[PDB]
């Protein structure tokens, strides 16, 4: 609706800066799966002999 | 969209994509009678306001623009619609209601009000919609001898309900010894006169008033204005107007199992999904067109600017209405 | 001729039975829990079993009717504060082949409706309605096997008709061996339930026990 | 056994359905649709109902985004924790009581 | 005659819950964390005391 | 916490079922099953 | 007020969610007492001899 | 709505109301009998299931 | 020495408090007390307020 994009407006910045909070929360979570799971430098492998 | 001149390496949520309407279709009922206003406004004799009298209006075109040259009045006083966007909805039934009251008691005929009249002779509801068309009479309901043909009831045991009528003419018990039929100490008749003379003042002056109540849709419409129809256009992203009811979307044959009662379809967050067609009886499902989020993949501005876009959530083949190479992720 | 012919009526006192289920509006809904606030029969309530083989019946916030004959006696009900002429009153008579609707506000008419559908070991059950100067009729036409009592299960009721009435119902009465099931509604809140095909199976009465209220 | 995750899921799918059911309120406004209330009114009452509908979805949101932000508070606080378990559990041995 | 804050918070509509765990079984707790420690030293928090 | 109807009080002592207030709770047994309440 | 209730019907659950924090603050609050304290199994107690 | 007890508030003659922190009376004269009233709302509480 | 424990209680005694003097405010209307809107207005009026 165009005439209430027209009056969403004249309210401010409120929806980008709602928006850099999410983003900022998607960033985080691959953040938090990173720092937890990628600790090893080389994928090591299991022998054939078990 | 980062209001700076330079940006730096990496992807930003700029906007969002939309397939635009094409064509726009308008689906009214098929009616060509006419609705007698000029029955209801033009009239030699009003009734009384204690005897109301209640017209429907069912089954015809109806024009808001010529009441205007009905009736002198000021102001087309509507309370849940406006006076210029009467044409374009439309609704299920109207009811008019005429009757003559004095110029202070125009105030009353409003929801939600406390006097003689709205307690004793009309009532509106509290969640009344329509219309109240007020104007002076002064010239045709009174007379220097003085008018007594106009009647209003002040007393009474308990206040009415919205849209109840009360003609009952008993002696009012206004003490301990009963009536019986005659009048006296502390028996009162409940109805009583005006005196309307063209001598008084302009707030004493007779003043005819016709309330429009409008039935919202909930039934097939029955009542609508004037405007012409549009042949119907399935599978396409186009503007619609069912019945007063405007959208955009994309219309599909339906499997819905509505009931003949059943003219809407509703959902979680109270919007529509499906419509039954008035013209012919068929089961309409709506849904919104393509969109989704655009985001632009770029290095640096020193370095490049060159930038990549990435469409969200939607497919590689629906995404218009180098750049040569379209892959598909998740 | 006008006569008396009271035929005698025994009141006997039976038990509902989650019974007295309408649908609240006109649009479609399927696969959703819906709370709605309206005039509602409750959940296992005192209801009148009449039998007749009639001074008058009282109406309020509206009236639940239950009906098992088939033997074509129950043809109409008489509404309004009094009996013949004093205030408003109304008259909903009916008869057998071409059934009428017709409706009348004489006690000096000034309301007259004529219409078609009304009626048609089988529940015709009705609500009557009346708020805001308007009188809404629902019913519902249900097999049985086990005719005594009212059954368990539920039977939603599809409505009828509207009409812009404004009278005064304070007291209503059956025209006329014959046996029907009177129920009185009250305003409570009801969680029903709307499957994959739109119709209602399940309900809820919010008021009935503290384990309904937790449930809503 | 696994409730935590499930919680995890859960709450996650809640907040959006809060989000979606409250677009069905009037918040003061003659009807919750907005093309409603564009219909049956002209330019300024319909200003006046855009606007309330306005300040009413605003604040929804607002809502939403603060529970959101201290649910990933609490979520970053958990994986910190994980990611000390994965470095001193798996990656050696631990002399620290009940870790 | 002297109204207490409480009695407003109350009539106002705000209300405190109880805990789940009285006084006595923390003190239960505590006195059982201390007679573990003191008489068997750190055996108990890995199994028999 | 207040009081409680429906539930009989015993002098026995289990694990805590479901939460009620100041170290009383509540459950569901069969010893005709009934609920009941205990510290 | 009922007046005040039916006007404060058409604003939406913000009630029910936050009766919702209130309650998961009230619960995690137990959560916190009980994980600190109840770290033992048997109710050991001291002999008479000091 | 509330119940009215007989009150010992040393109301000083010009002084026909009393008032709370939320700003609720609490205290009235009746205009007939000049008569000192609390006003304290009825019993309520919470419900759990 | 007790400080944190201290602060804990007086913390949620004073948002409980605040919330109390809460009440009285009016927010634009004309009054902060809710039955003198609804006896001296009709009912747009004291709906608006
Ligand atoms: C009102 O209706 C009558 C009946 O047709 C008609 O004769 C009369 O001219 C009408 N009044 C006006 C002002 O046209
Ligand atoms: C309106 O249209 C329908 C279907 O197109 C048709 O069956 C019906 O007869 C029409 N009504 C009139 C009055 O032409
Ligand atoms: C979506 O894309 C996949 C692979 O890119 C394709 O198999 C599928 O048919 C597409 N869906 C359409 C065109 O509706
Ligand atoms: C209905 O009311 C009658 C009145 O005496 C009572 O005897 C009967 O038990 C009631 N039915 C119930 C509670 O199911
Ligand atoms: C009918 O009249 C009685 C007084 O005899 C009154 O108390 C009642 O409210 C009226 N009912 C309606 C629906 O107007
Ligand atoms: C819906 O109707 C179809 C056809 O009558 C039926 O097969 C299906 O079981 C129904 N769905 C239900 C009862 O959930
Ligand atoms: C009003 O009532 C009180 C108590 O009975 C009495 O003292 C006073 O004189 C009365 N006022 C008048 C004007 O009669």
């Amino acid at each position: 609706s165009t005439e209430c994009s027209n009056l969403l407006l004249q309210y401010g910045s409120f929806c980008t800066q709602l928006k850099r909070a999410l983003t900022g929360i998607a960033v985080e979570q691959d953040k938090n799966t990173q720092e937890v799971f990628a600790q090893v430098k080389q994928i090591y492998k299991t022998p054939p002999i078990k | 969209t980062l209001k700076s001149f330079t940006v730096e390496k990496g992807i930003y949520q700029t906007s969002n994509f939309r397939v635009q309407p094409t064509e726009s279709i308008v689906r009214f009922p098929n009616i060509t009678n006419l609705c007698p206003f000029h029955e209801v406004f033009n009239a030699t004799t009003f009734a009384s306001v204690y005897a109301w009298n209640r017209k429907r209006i069912s089954n015809c075109v109806a024009d808001y623009s010529v009441i205007y040259n009905f009736a002198p009045f000021f102001a087309f006083k509507c309370y849940g619609v406006s006076p210029t966007k009467l044409n374009d909805l439309c609704f299920t039934n109207v009811y008019a209601d005429s009757f003559v009251i004095r110029g202070n008691e125009v105030s009353q005929i409003a929801p939600g009000q406390t006097g003689n009249i709205a307690d004793y002779n009309y009532k509106l509801p509290d969640d009344f919609t329509g219309c109240v068309i007020a104007w002076n009479s002064n010239k045709l309901d009174s007379k220097p001898s003085g008018n007594y043909n106009y009647l209003y009831r002040l007393f009474r045991k308990s206040k009415l309900k919205p849209f109840e009528r009360d003609i009952s003419t008993e002696i009012y018990q206004a003490g301990n010894r009963p009536c019986n039929g005659v009048a006296g100490p502390n028996c009162y008749s409940p109805l009583q006169s005006y005196g309307f003379r063209p001598t008084y003042g302009v707030g004493h002056q007779p003043y005819r008033v016709v309330v429009l109540s409008f039935e919202l849709l909930h039934a097939p419409a029955t009542v609508c204005g004037p405007k012409k129809s549009t042949n119907l256009v399935k599978n396409k992203c186009v503007n619609f107007n069912f019945n007063g009811l405007t959208g955009t979307g994309v219309l599909t044959e339906s499997n819905k199992k509505f009931l003949p009662f059943q003219q809407f379809g509703r959902d979680i967050a109270d919007t529509t999904d499906a419509v039954r067609d008035p013209q012919t009886l068929e089961i309409l499902d709506i849904t919104p067109c393509s969109f989704g989020g655009v985001s632009v993949i770029t290095p640096g501005t020193n370095t490049s600017n060159q930038v990549a876009v990435l469409y969200q959530g939607v497919n590689c083949t629906e995404v218009p209405v180098t750049g040569s190479n379209v892959f598909q992720t998740r | 001729s006008q006569c008396v012919n009271l035929i005698t009526r025994t009141q006997s006192y039976t038990n509902s039975f989650t019974r007295g289920v309408y649908y609240p509006d006109k649009v479609f809904r399927s696969s959703v829990l819906h709370s709605t606030q309206d005039l509602f029969l409750p959940f296992f309530s005192n209801v009148t079993w009449f039998h007749a083989i009639n001074p008058a019946l009282p109406f309020n916030d509206g009236v639940y009717f239950a009906s098992t004959e088939k033997s074509n006696i129950i043809r109409g009900w008489i509404f309004g504060t009094t009996l013949d002429s004093k205030t408003q009153s109304l008259l909903i008579v009916n008869n057998a082949t071409n059934v009428v609707i017709k409706v009348c506000e004489f006690q000096n008419c000034t309301f007259e409706y004529v219409s078609q559908p009304f009626l048609m070991k089988n529940l015709r059950e009705f609500v009557f309605k009346n708020i805001d100067g308007y009188f809404k009729i629902y019913s519902k036409h249900t097999p049985i096997n086990l005719e005594r009592d009212l059954p368990q299960g539920f039977s939603a009721l599809e409505p009828l008709v509207d009409l812009p009435i404004g009278i005064n119902i304070t007291r209503f009465q059956t025209l006329l061996a014959a046996a029907y099931y009177v129920g009185y509604l009250q305003p409570r809140t009801f969680l029903l339930k709307y499957n994959e095909n739109g119709t209602i199976t399940d309900a809820v009465d919010c008021a009935l026990d503290p384990l309904s209220e937790t449930k809503c | 056994a696994l409730g935590k995750l499930q919680d995890v899921v859960n709450h996650n799918a809640q907040a959006l359905n809060t989000l979606v059911k409250q677009l069905s309120s009037k918040f003061g406004a003659i009807s919750s649709v907005l093309n409603d209330i564009l219909s049956r009114l002209d330019k300024v009452e319909a200003e006046v109902q855009i606007d309330r509908l306005i300040t009413g979805r605003l604040q929804s949101l607002q809502t939403y985004v603060t529970q959101q932000l201290i649910r990933a508070a609490e979520i970053r606080a958990s994986a910190n924790l994980a990611a000390t378990k994965m470095s001193e559990c798996v990656l050696g041995q631990s002399k620290r009581v009940d870790f | 005659a002297a109204r207490d804050l409480i009695c407003a918070q109350k009539f106002n509509g705000l209300t405190v819950l109880p805990p789940l765990l009285t006084d006595e079984m923390i003190a239960q707790y505590t006195s059982a964390l201390l007679a573990g420690t003191i008489t068997s030293g750190w055996t108990f928090g890995a199994g028999a005391a | 916490a207040g009081c409680l109807i429906g539930a009989e009080y015993v002098n026995n002592s289990y694990e805590c079922d479901i939460p009620i207030g100041a170290g009383i709770c509540a459950s569901y047994q069969t010893q005709s099953q009934s609920i009941i309440a205990y510290t």
